[PDB]
RNA sequence: AGAAGCUAUU
RNA sequence: AUUUUAAUAGCUUCU
């Protein structure tokens, strides 16, 4: 009945489920291959197992039960095991979905096959995923045009595109690093010496993707833009798991300093910029600069060679020397207690049995295994090949969405340093702090490294620490130290970009903007704004900082340095790129003594995280809605103006090479009008059109369960997302708040109060003994009834109860310090009034 | 002034660093090179005369490092010393299934190239 | 009155720390497990026994 | 009424 | 051994 189609019409054109002599001629030229078969016909195709895998809803999954059970990837009774399908809790579904990889490998084979007969046969056609079997036969060759023999062209940009995320999930190209490539034969012994292999990704290109209609390159240091660049690197990502892991990362040359040998990185070898070479060597040098002997200190090229051989069988990560001659441990102690608080609450009529507050936020003690376990989380970052096409349109509308900033390179001396007294990161932090280094390197200096970085690469150790911090889950938290090389960069190429989103106001992104003197009242205003059926749909993204594919986090940067079309030429831009890939996305984490090699994913101190975290979550939010127009009948919609968009939108996704400037102008105002967003990093509070959801035209819950699933490697249960009906009511919940409609002389005005039983924990941990005596230190408590202060306006009479403990509390504090504006109840009414 | 000490604090690093390298494999391998390029996870694995293996349970080391040699990285290793999470030193008698539950894992085992 | 076991808990734990239980390894690890279940108890009941059981450990010098 | 430094809170 | 971003309160001096 429902089967998946892959259809361009007159006026219909999208990837949904429909419900289903020339070609003769036609089949005699063709018949020649042994790709052509309609005999032998898999009940499903092709098109079916990329449509369950890319749209996957749990209880309607039923296609992709029946073809795993089919095709002998696993027995029936896999599934009553709950949750199954979860990657997180359930890591085995990898095995099971990577044992129809070389099925699809046979069909890719059977691709080039067709492809070659129809060229000698002087053919022209448009290949479609439905056409195929799920053996790798091909048929329905119908609207196929005749033309001289040996010039036939055909057009795969809508097979191979859709195609690709199920290349890297079902780990297709095993089979490569085999003798022979067949499975039964050994593995490959390659040299240990070898870090070229561009001329196997070129073999690898020329038997999978023969006719792609774009010329690859093997080093995207050759691209032409920054859009060849994400072509080109896509393509990486499925070339770089046949290789062995040995062959990525720094490469080292042997050079001379006063005649004694040295060793120094002279390159990189990306897994998704190929591979890159410094420009900059001094093969014999004499006395080094601070600048030259800075980065001689700051790469892993003489760290791990000095060290020795490790062997961690703990974790499943790619180990690469130990410095140290023996493995540290660190354990995490209890939170403190408040005693003269905690007495003088349950005094007060609190902490009573069949109360509506309690205690629930704690601190919890570690013991040394946790901080290995933490770091053991990134064997949820997998290798993920995107959709190269949507990734192409989506980075058009997600830049339009930050066009009203100001970015650009700016001078040593235009940049502010938010807290100096931090950290230098390692090795620097042997030495001093980052106060240390601004304040010794100059002027000159600082600008000579920055013009260094845009024709080098220099990669960088980031050191793994602990954290101290009150939680109700006992999970552990690791927080990544970057080194000062890297931040001192980051910044000058930022800084304009990052200041400028932090200052303006009333935009997408609320980053910098205060929920006091009524600035909640005005964000949730304007993310309203004109909506006709206004509902809200709030979500949370499971393991957003482990689970963060290497593609989209280029993309990411890419937009940040869009800003950079007049400072800085395409050679500069590259090794920018190469530099934050090599800094960011995979290296050296000093994770406990030892050198490690970080797969992926985010790190805490990376300066641009958060923004960066609000690119990807517009990213995600409008590859939602596109699959969502497109999953959508193209017969079922009612209203002209939409079912031209959803027409032209198919067609500049595959049928286009070049930006159409106008047609992202119409998506743009679409989405402004009908689906308004709040982004503050992962956070996301967005205000839709409920007539148009129901009906499929903008994105719904399910569509981000889908996205997520295919895009993340991750499954989002519908425990942390929510929705409100009703806009008396605000959010459900947005940075941990809730909201509430109350009156403030003739306005009604929405309020943020947090949870009693976060408020009350906080009084009652401290995680320092010196804080006990809140006699010297009253401000804590201050803070504290500030944000409690909208409690009081609750219904429930026992929450309003916690700011006038909160309240008097600081009166009795205030008997032994002596002054009544702490204890006037008006000056915290001030801090949530208009009236800066 | 700060600048001159933090100089000299790191330049430093890089001699006396240089001469913690294993010269018995210093010249042996860290002089041979296929064309002046090698990658850099390659170095440790061939050139390091020492070798640290941590193991976290009695299944692991048995299917690991059984017996006093055990083979790795394409060479033969002999084992040197043993010490459990304690920081206390191991005999190889105590590591059995027997003994398992009284053990303070993980261990650390400490090799020696051939 | 569920709440007083885990603030008794916690103050009596952070007390090891002070007399520098870390050295032994395997009771540490034990200890922690033991305060962090009383923690995410759902029972008032099942706390108890803990709580006695981590006293008993203080109580073991 | 604005700068700048320190501390604390979310 | 303790990272990044943003918001606020307090206090300290400068005119
Ligand atoms: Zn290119
Ligand atoms: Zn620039």
């Amino acid at each position: 009945v429902y089967r998946a189609f892959d259809i361009y019409n007159d006026k219909v054109a999208g990837f949904a489920k429909f419900l289903k002599q020339h070609e003769e001629t036609i089949y005699n030229l063709l018949k020649d291959c042994p790709a052509v078969a309609r005999q032998r016909l898999t009940k499903y195709t092709m098109a079916d197992l990329v449509y369950a895998l890319r749209h996957f809803d749990e209880g309607n999954c039923d296609t992709l039960k029946e073809i795993l059970v089919t095709y002998n990837c696993c027995d029936d009774d896999y599934f009553n095991k709950k949750d199954w399908y979860d990657f997180v809790e359930n890591p085995d579904i990898l095995r099971v979905y990577a044992n129809l990889g070389e099925r699809v490998r046979q069909a890719l084979l059977k691709t080039v096959q067709f492809c070659d007969a129809m060229r000698n046969a002087g053919i022209v056609g448009v290949l479609t995923l439905d056409n195929q079997d799920l053996n790798g036969n091909w048929y329905d060759f119908g609207d196929f045009i005749q033309t001289t023999p040996g010039s036939g062209v055909p057009v795969v940009d809508s097979y191979y595109s859709l195609l690709m995320p199920i290349l890297t999930l079902t780990r297709a190209l095993t089979a490569e690093s085999h003798v022979d490539t067949d499975l039964t034969k050994p593995y490959i012994k390659w040299d240990l010496l070898k870090y070229d292999f561009t001329e196997e990704r070129l073999k690898l290109f020329d038997r999978y993707f023969k006719y792609w209609d774009q010329t690859y390159h093997p080093n995207c240091v050759n691209c032409l833009d920054d859009r060849c660049i994400l072509h080109c690197a896509n393509f990486n990502v499925l070339f770089s798991t046949v290789f062995p892991p040995t062959s990525f990362g720094p490469l080292v040359r042997k050079i001379f300093v006063d005649g004694v040998p040295f060793v120094v990185s002279t390159g990189y070898h990306f897994r998704e910029l190929g591979v890159v070479h410094n420009q900059d060597v001094n093969l014999h040098s004499s006395r080094l600069s601070f600048k030259e002997l800075l980065v001689y200190a700051a790469d892993p090229a003489m760290h791990a060679a000095s060290g020795n051989l490790l062997l961690d069988k703990r974790t499943t990560c790619f180990s690469v020397a130990a410095l140290t001659n023996n493995v540290a441990f660190q354990t995490v102690k209890p939170g403190n207690f408040n005693k003269d608080f905690y007495d003088f609450a349950v005094s007060k009529g609190f902490f009573k049995e069949g109360s509506s507050v309690e205690l629930k936020h704690f601190f919890f003690a570690q013991d040394g295994n946790a901080a290995i376990s933490d770091y053991d989380y990134y064997r949820y970052n997998l290798p993920t090949m995107c959709d190269i096409r949507q990734l192409l349109f989506v980075v058009e509308v997600v830049d339009k969405y930050f066009d009203c900033y100001d970015g650009g390179c700016i001078n040593a001396n235009q940049v502010i340093v938010n807290n100096l007294d931090k950290s230098a990161g390692f090795p620097f932090n042997k030495w001093g702090k980052a106060r240390l280094y601004y304040d010794s390197m100059s002027y000159e200096d600082q600008d000579a490294l920055f013009a260094y970085t845009k024709r080098n690469v220099i990669p960088t150790i980031t050191q793994m620490n602990l954290k101290y911090a009150i939680s109700a889950k006992n999970r552990a938290r690791t927080v990544a130290g970057v080194s000062i090389c890297s931040t001192m960069t980051n910044r000058q190429f930022h800084q304009k970009l990052l200041k400028s989103i932090a200052a303006t106001r009333g935009a997408t992104v609320v980053i910098g903007t205060s929920k006091f003197y009524g600035g909640w009242h005005n964000m949730l205003k304007t993310v309203y704004s004109d909506v006709e059926n206004p509902h809200l749909m709030g979500w949370d993204y499971p393991k957003c900082d482990r689970a963060m594919p290497n593609m989209l986090r280029i993309m990411a940067s890419l937009v940040l340095a869009r800003k950079h079309t007049t400072c800085c030429s395409l050679s500069h831009r590259f090794y920018r790129l190469a530099n934050e890939c090599a800094q960011v996305l995979s290296e050296m984490v000093m994770c406990g003594g030892s050198l490690y090699v970080k797969p992926g994913g985010t790190s805490s101190g990376d300066a641009t995280t958060a923004y960066a975290n609000s690119v990807f979550n517009i990213c995600q939010a409008v590859t939602a809605n596109v699959n969502a127009l497109l999953s959508t009948d193209g017969n079922k919609i009612a209203d002209k103006y939409v079912r031209n968009l959803q027409h032209r939108l198919y067609e500049c996704l595959y049928r286009n090479r070049d930006v159409d400037t106008d047609f992202v102008n119409e998506f743009y105002a679409y989405l402004r009008k009908h689906f308004s967003m709040m982004i503050l990093a992962d956070d996301a509070v967005v205000c839709f059109n409920s007539t148009y959801a129901s009906q499929g035209l903008v994105a719904s819950i399910k569509n981000f369960k889908s996205v997520l699933y295919y895009q993340n490697n991750v499954f989002m249960s519908e425990a942390k997302c929510w929705t409100e009906t009703d806009l008396t009511k605000g959010p459900h919940e947005f940075c941990s708040q809730h909201t509430m409609l109350v009156k403030q002389g003739d306005d009604y005005v929405y309020l943020p109060y947090p949870d009693p039983s976060r408020i009350l924990g906080a009084g009652c941990f401290v995680d320092d003994i010196v804080k006990t005596d809140g006699t010297l230190m009253i401000e804590r408590f201050v803070s504290l009834a500030i944000d409690a202060y909208p409690l009081t306006k609750h219904p429930n009479q026992e929450y309003a109860d916690v700011f006038h403990l909160y309240l008097q509390y600081i009166r009795k504090l205030h008997d032994e310090l002596t002054t009544s504006r702490y204890w006037e109840p008006e000056f915290y009414e001030a801090m949530y009034t208009p009236h800066t | 002034d700060k600048r001159a000490k933090v100089t000299s604090a790191m330049q430093t690093m890089l001699f006396t660093m240089l001469r913690k390298l294993d010269n018995d494999a210093l010249n042996n391998i860290i002089n041979n090179a296929r064309d002046g390029c090698v990658p850099l996870n390659i170095i440790p694995l061939t050139t390091a005369a020492k070798l640290m293996v941590v193991i976290p349970d009695y299944n692991t080391y048995k299917n690991t490092c059984d017996g006093t040699t055990f083979t790795y990285a394409s060479a033969l290793w002999e084992i040197q010393q043993v010490v459990d999470a304690d920081s206390k030193i191991v005999q190889l008698s105590e590591i059995s299934m027997d003994n398992s539950p009284n053990l303070a894992w993980p261990l650390i085992v400490t090799a020696l190239r051939a | 009155k569920m709440s007083d076991v885990k603030c008794t808990s916690v103050v009596l734990l952070s007390v090891l720390q002070q007399l520098r239980v870390e050295s032994s390894s395997k009771l540490w690890a034990q200890c922690v497990q033991l305060h962090n279940d009383i923690l995410l108890a759902k029972d008032t009941t099942e706390a108890f026994e803990k709580m006695v059981s981590l006293l008993s450990v203080l109580l073991s010098m």
